[PDB]
């Protein structure tokens, strides 16, 4: 083990990250709250709305994309417009209708990793060529550094940095302005598969192909908790809104959710058959919501980690989905190669 | 992994596997030598599963479920309402998966013996969970019986495991 | 080494060695056609298994439409390295760039082949 000394430039960023990411915090105890109780309104309602959700929800339509299947979607911040990759590409669709879409675009790469949007007119996308591509939408700069195909990518919660997670044990934390490589960082021994980061903007947590879920702190570059209970390599990592709780997925057919905050350890909810895809929480406001390749996909409370609904409308398995920000929406792109949105 | 060999690789190891025993052969009859013609499963994490079913009161079924479970080393326990866990090494639980589906017929009929008699009775299982657990605080396969539907969580309440019970 | 990335169904050389055991056993049980154009015509009458297809071939496109057949029809299909060595599990002196494990009535190698195809599925993402 080694510290390694460089890079006094990104050094500057750790600064602006404490600054950001130590006045979040307030904020987020008082979006906690506690004091009203007054706990008939919530079993009634919080129990309704989850009841709902888990009763009712159907298909709207499919629609198709192309002839490989969809590697990934993802909706907007306004939630009007979706992101669909295939192993060899991607084309941006109209939310509520979908149908005809806005217009198609063959990026230079095959096999598409992730989607992401900038939470405030741009997206971000990884793919198997080991180049991460800064899109502007409308109405910008490729990223170098990667040997391996890049799994997974994700903007910081601040807005200023985007975070890269490829193959060879590299997760890379990166800047959109300069394009620099604000962080090399090792520790995992095969693949890493997942980079997930938590709303306040403090923590990162990667799950890898070795089964290691760990986690580790951007400002002082410490890794701090690992985390072991995936007995195969773990696919999505999901961080919660309240920002005390993650969760993960795996080959293994099983959602880890480790509260570090509360001390709780891990609750492991019993998920799918056939693996586990991408693990997604509710960003307003509770529910999870996990795509495997049983082709099912599934609804859970954050309290109880009871299973509450499951909804079957895929002919074949599922590489991923998002859920509209409201919750009204829920867009799953099917492996065979339709974008299905349920209701 | 398996290599195969063509039809020329073995006509040449026929050949030459027959040459060498019969010219040492040969010799044996010059030189005058002869008359001239454990429970398995895994310490850092734990593989684990979880059935439910309607009845179990069959007792060919209730005996299979302890033996089996004390012969692979799997940990775990069951209950049951006046559920099925499982945990070891990977390979212990795909055997007891396999038993539990395929081989074990849960909607067969069985006559039971009561305490006059003997009597007829005329269910049906299916997998939940199989998943990973940061520890197994199972000691040993314990089956139990519940009168309630709580005590039941009591009893999986002492291992933390109120929530593998789904209704 | 590096292989075309087009080469997308890639077998690591824990499946690659099942795979080939596979293919071997195939080839004995007789539920085995070799080359790309045996394993097109098992594709087009509907009675394959999956795929396996070689990235050394030197004409990488001309077994590329075998990915294209098999997502149509829900055919798992995977690559392996060596042309050569999957030429030696199909009994062949010569290399063999595709092949099909087609089906077969009352299989002993049923649970195999299911156990191959999930394998292959989960790589499908």
């Amino acid at each position: 083990t080694w510290y390694h000394e460089g890079p006094n430039s990104l050094k500057v960023a750790r600064l602006w990250i404490a600054n950001y990411s130590l006045p979040r915090a307030m904020k987020r105890l008082e979006e906690a709250r506690l004091h009203k109780e007054i706990p008939e309104t919530t079993r009634t309602s919080q129990m309704q709305e989850l009841h709902k959700s888990l009763r009712s929800l159907n298909n709207f339509c499919s629609q198709i994309g192309d002839d490989r299947p969809i590697s990934y979607c993802h909706f907007s911040p306004n939630s009007k417009m979706l992101a669909t990759a295939c192993w060899s590409g991607l084309c941006k669709l109209w939310s509520v209708p979908d149908c005809n879409l806005l217009h198609t675009l063959r990026g230079h790469n095959t096999n598409v990793g992730a989607i992401v949007f900038h939470p405030k007119v741009n997206l971000a996308s990884c793919a198997a060529d080991g180049s991460v591509k800064l899109w502007s939408l409308d109405s910008v700069a490729d990223i170098e550094g990667h040997t391996v195909r890049v799994a997974r990518v994700m903007w910081h919660p601040s807005g200023r940095f985007l975070g890269t997670t490829c193959y060879d044990r590299s997760w890379r934390l990166w800047d959109l302005e300069a394009q620099e490589e604000i962080l090399h960082q090792e520790g995992h021994s095969m693949g890493v598969y997942d980079i997930a980061f938590h709303q306040d903007g403090s923590l990162a947590g990667t799950g890898g192909l070795d089964a290691f879920g760990r986690v580790w702190d951007l400002r002082t570059g410490r890794c701090i908790m690992f985390l072991e209970g995936h007995l195969k390599e773990i696919y999505g990592i999901n961080f919660s809104p309240n920002g005390y709780h993650i969760a993960t997925g795996s080959g293994d057919n099983t959602c880890k959710v480790w509260d570090l905050r509360q001390r709780r350890c891990v609750y492991t909810i019993p998920a799918h058959q056939n693996l586990v895809t991408g693990v997604k929480f509710e960003p307003i406001h509770n529910f999870l919501l996990t795509g495997a390749y049983d082709n099912t996909a599934k609804i859970w409370t954050h309290p109880g980690w009871s299973p509450l609904k499951t909804l079957a409308g895929h002919e074949g398995k599922v590489m991923g989905l998002d859920i509209s920000s409201d919750g009204q929406l829920i867009a799953t792109c099917s492996y065979d190669r339709t974008f299905k949105l349920w209701m | 992994l398996g290599v195969y060999l063509t039809k020329k690789e073995q006509k040449k190891l026929r050949r030459q596997t027959r040459r060498e025993a019969q010219k040492e052969l040969q010799e044996k009859v010059r030189l005058g030598l002869m008359p001239p013609p454990l429970k398995e499963d895994i310490s850092q994490g734990v593989h684990i599963s979880v059935y439910r079913v309607r009845n179990l009161s069959n007792p060919a079924k209730k005996f299979k479920i302890e033996a089996n479970a004390g012969q692979l080393y799997l940990t775990g326990v069951v209950v049951l309402h006046k559920v099925v866990v499982v945990e070891g090494g990977p390979k212990a639980q795909k055997k007891f998966k396999r038993l539990m589906l395929h081989r074990i017929k849960w909607d067969e009929q069985t006559s039971n013996t009561k305490g006059d008699d003997d009597e007829e009775s005329d269910n049906k299982c299916v997998l939940v969970w199989e998943g990973t657990a940061k520890d197994r605080s199972f000691g040993e396969m314990k089956f139990k019986q519940c009168p309630t539907e709580n005590m039941a969580r009591e009893h999986f309440k002492k291992h933390g495991a109120e929530h593998y019970w789904d209704l | 080494a590096d292989v075309n990335p087009k080469a997308y169904p890639l077998a690591d050389a824990h499946l690659t060695k099942k795979l080939l055991d596979l293919v071997q056993q195939s080839c004995n049980y007789k539920q085995l056609r070799k080359g790309a154009n045996e394993a097109t015509k098992t594709l087009n009458r509907g009675i394959s298994e999956f795929i396996v297809m070689a990235a050394d071939a030197e004409p990488l496109e001309i077994i590329l439409h075998l990915p294209l057949l098999c997502e149509d029809k829900n055919v798992p299909y995977v690559f392996v390295r060596s042309k050569q060595a999957l030429g030696r599990a199909c009994g062949v002196s010569r290399p063999v760039i595709a092949c099909s494990v087609t089906i077969k009535e009352g299989s002993q190698l049923k649970q195999q082949i299911q156990s191959i195809q999930q394998s292959i599925e989960r790589l499908l993402v």
